[PDB]
């Protein structure tokens, strides 16, 4: 039962050993049942940490490719090695992008569950893209995109900025405009407009809210900083 | 008790 | 050709993920080479990163365990169960290696190769049940005392591994046999002796020395408190 599942996908994080951790909450997913927050907060961890993992090395081994570019064979082989990586990070976002698609995103109910699995498929996309090249780089970012409009286009409706949900769909929405269309003034236009939308506001929140908000808000404002810099 | 040894950003 | 084999392990070092280091070092070792102190570095970083991992995951584990008061316990002690055998998997895999390749091959290499299998049946021995055990233990502190004979004979007490020796061997002293009288006695000696040399240590290996006495240090501390 997936109950069991949850114990075993916390035991799974507190070691350290996400891997496990996603790989039962994989298996929740699999239940079709509606997952609760706390069940999605522990999925939306879980991948994201393994993801992450992959995408700390692969930045790291494309930073070295790119130092070394003049050292012929073993500019070769660390190219290699490279791609021996990315074919991973590829296999871990197309199973929790194939998880979404024909479990979650088809059963979210909740306007707040559609907008963070909307996002989440819009994020992992992403993560392709910058990992994709070519054809299969246009095609993702486009369905990134779709995805990502498809969710800020209902929380637009459903959610005010004083949920830190949006925010954080804002931020990674804005990521994705500067990142990955290299379009810094969408990005920006997109990311102020958030944040000012949210100071409109900033004081209303509540006591976790505000903590959330703000947690994302500094990141809105820093980027936009970094950006306008 | 120990023993011997061995700008971009998102959500 | 081992060169590009070990060129593999130092981008997987610089990647930081250290599982395809370690078993990409392991088969630089079957070609049966006498691993230079650079690769046998590398060696060792992989396979202690490797079981260190792990080593954090059980203790942890085992510290939810004995936070338990059930399913909740039996799956606690079923993941523990199934890192431990990752934990070992990887220890034996070392401990063959060296035994079919490298302790079959100067006192420099003797006791690093020596002290490495002291310390891998020693996290067995965080981890060994059954009588066996003893014999894990054993097995350590016969490489642990040759390496301390090799050393103590054929490093001056300005050496590294003659110090990391004494090091483990009383952490083993302390955490595996709970007697820290043995282990003060080993570990002062050998800070004292490095003392003897305290100005006549090389100029990186200040640093070195002065850090392994530092944890001597604390340790010593530890076991005299």
């Amino acid at each position: 039962d997936k109950n069991e599942l949850v114990q075993k996908a916390k035991l799974a994080e507190q070691a350290e050993r996400y891997d496990d951790m996603a790989a039962c909450m994989k298996s929740v997913t699999e239940q079709g049942a509606e997952l609760s927050n706390e069940e999605r907060n522990l999925l939306s961890v879980a991948y994201k940490n393994v993801v992450g993992a992959r995408r700390s090395s692969w930045r790291v081994v494309s930073s070295i490719e790119q130092k070394t570019e003049g050292a012929e064979k073993k500019q070769q082989m660390a190219r290699e090695y490279r791609e021996k990586i990315e074919t991973e990070l590829r296999d871990i976002c197309n199973d929790v992008l194939s998880l979404l698609e024909k479990f979650l995103i088809p059963n979210a109910s909740q306007a707040e569950s559609k907008v963070f699995y909307l996002k989440m498929k819009g994020d992992y996309y992403r993560y392709l893209a910058e990992v994709a090249a070519g054809d299969d780089k246009k095609g993702i970012v486009d369905q990134s995109q779709q995805a990502y409009q498809e969710a800020f286009e209902i929380s637009k409706k459903e959610m005010q900025p004083t949920h830190p949900i949006r925010l954080g769909l804002a931020l990674n929405f804005s990521v994705f405009y500067y990142e990955i269309l290299n379009s810094p003034e969408k990005a920006c236009s997109l990311a102020k407009t958030a944040f000012d939308e949210a100071i409109a506001e900033l004081d209303t929140l509540s006591e976790e809210s505000y903590k959330d908000s703000t947690l994302i808000m500094q990141l809105l404002r820093d980027n936009l900083t970094l950006w306008t810099s | 008790s120990s023993s011997a040894p061995n700008r971009s950003a998102s959500e």
